[PDB]
């Protein structure tokens, strides 16, 4: 039952410092090298370096010598990597992985830790109804624009409408997030009946109910 | 500082044999590079498959095997399973550095191909009031999950203010995504016909509307 558990997501400001942990279980932690890897969109995978807990010996990708520091605790069976002077280029998902000598490779990987280095402030979204251009089915929607940070939740008719719902992944539009959700219902239920989307943005603690009305 | 190159993408069907390669810019890959192959499935879930060129990691299915083909390292997956869809990365040890390839996105066709359903929404009156206009193009039920979107205003291509999401799986296992075209309300009033066209597997599905 070999497992490596890493610390949760991090949101840091430029110039700060973060310490990512990697807890091992199911094996003798001091006897295996622990690799650290950086995954940034459009940059595939970079090897930061590695550490052997038993000896404390390390090996760094020269490019990361002044950025990362490796530590380990054979008492708590945990390895850590600290990244200093954070910049936007440090934003990515970091992984620790076990290297086994006789195998000559990395077998078990941690789940990864998402580091977001930003100076953006919490911003509530604007919610706008999406109605058809005025078939057996009809699709209605809601636009959730300009919020930060993720996420937002969208339900229809307070959850009473669940089937036929499509809440899409968000995308960045000028440094803020934009998301949309749609619901497809029988053409006979709308406008016949009411359809309301309920949007919530926990971070800004904002909630908006917008009824979809024929244009 | 060798550069490791892998095929960007490959598609296979269940039961088939597929072969992935890993090349070094330094030269022929040798057993001294301890070629590794790791697998990343949705929600960035990594796990090692091959180490030291041909050693298979614990618990890894026998259908996975590593070898060298010519001057490159290779990963062979026999009797491909739908669960084998993932991004496969190779890693080579050279110059005291572990270098990763850019990864190969393997698609395993686990369901019938499906053209997308496109729906186009005009800007809401409430938004226009803020001197803003966002058209929303929803794209659902497509497979494989790869599409390109093109917007046109009165027949002419427009990309400014345009953003398109990454595709994601729906509950029925097909894919969905959306695209947005945002203009100022004043600009939205300077055009008549708006069109969202989605190309999938070499076939374009179009949806349009008129402002007035
Ligand atoms: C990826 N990383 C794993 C650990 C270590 C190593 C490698 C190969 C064979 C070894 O026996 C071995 O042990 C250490 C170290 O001595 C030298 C290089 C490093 C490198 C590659």
């Amino acid at each position: 039952e070999v497992q490596l558990q890493q610390s949760g997501a991090e949101l840091m400001k430029p110039g700060a410092s973060v310490k990512i942990s990697c807890k091992a279980t199911g094996y003798t932690f001091s006897s295996y090298w622990i690799e650290w890897v950086k995954q940034r969109p459009g940059h595939g995978l970079e090897w930061i370096g590695e550490i052997l807990p038993g000896s404390g010996d390390t090996i760094f990708n020269e490019k990361f010598k002044g950025k990362a520091t490796f530590t380990a605790d054979t008492s708590s069976n945990t390895a850590y990597m600290q990244l200093s002077s954070l910049t936007s280029e440090d934003s990515a998902v970091y992984y620790c992985a076990r290297w086994v000598l006789d195998y000559y490779g990395m077998d078990y990987w941690g789940q990864g830790t998402s580091l977001t280095v930003s100076s953006a402030s919490t911003t509530p979204p604007s919610v706008y109804p999406l109605a058809p251009g005025g078939s057996a089915m009809v699709t209605l929607g809601c636009l959730v624009k300009g919020y930060f940070p993720e996420p937002v939740t969208v339900v229809w008719n307070k959850g009473s409408l669940s089937t036929g719902t499509h809440t899409f992944p968000a995308v960045l539009a000028a440094d803020l997030y934009t998301l949309s959700s749609s619901v497809t219902v029988s053409a006979s239920s709308w406008p016949g009946q009411s359809v309301t989307c309920n949007v919530a943005h926990p971070a800004s603690s904002t909630k908006v109910d917008k009824k979809i009305a024929p244009s | 500082d060798a550069v490791v190159t892998q095929e960007s993408a490959l598609t296979t069907s269940p039961g088939e044999t597929v072969t992935l390669t890993c090349r070094s810019s330094t030269g022929a890959v040798t057993t001294s590079n301890y070629a590794n192959w790791v697998q990343e499935k949705p929600d960035h879930l990594f796990t090692g498959l091959i180490g030291g060129t041909n050693n298979r990691a614990p618990g890894v299915p026998a259908r996975f095997s590593g070898s060298l083909i010519g001057d490159k390292a290779a990963l062979t997956i026999t009797g491909a399973q739908t669960e084998d869809e993932a991004i496969y990365f190779c890693a080579l040890w050279s110059n005291n550095k572990l270098v990763f390839g850019g990864g190969t996105k393997l698609t395993v066709l686990g369901q019938p191909k499906s053209s997308p359903t496109v729906t186009l929404f005009p800007p809401s009156s409430e938004e226009l009031s803020t001197a803003k206009a966002t058209l929303v193009c929803t794209i659902t039920d497509f497979y494989p999950g790869v599409v390109t979107v093109d917007w046109k205003v009165d027949g002419t291509p427009v990309t400014a203010g345009m953003e398109t999401t990454q595709p994601s799986k729906q509950s029925n296992n097909k894919y969905m995504a959306s695209s947005y075209l945002t203009l100022t309300a004043r600009a939205w009033e300077r055009h008549s016909s708006y069109s969202c066209q989605v190309t999938h597997e070499g076939h374009s599905s179009n949806k349009t509307l008129s402002r007035a």
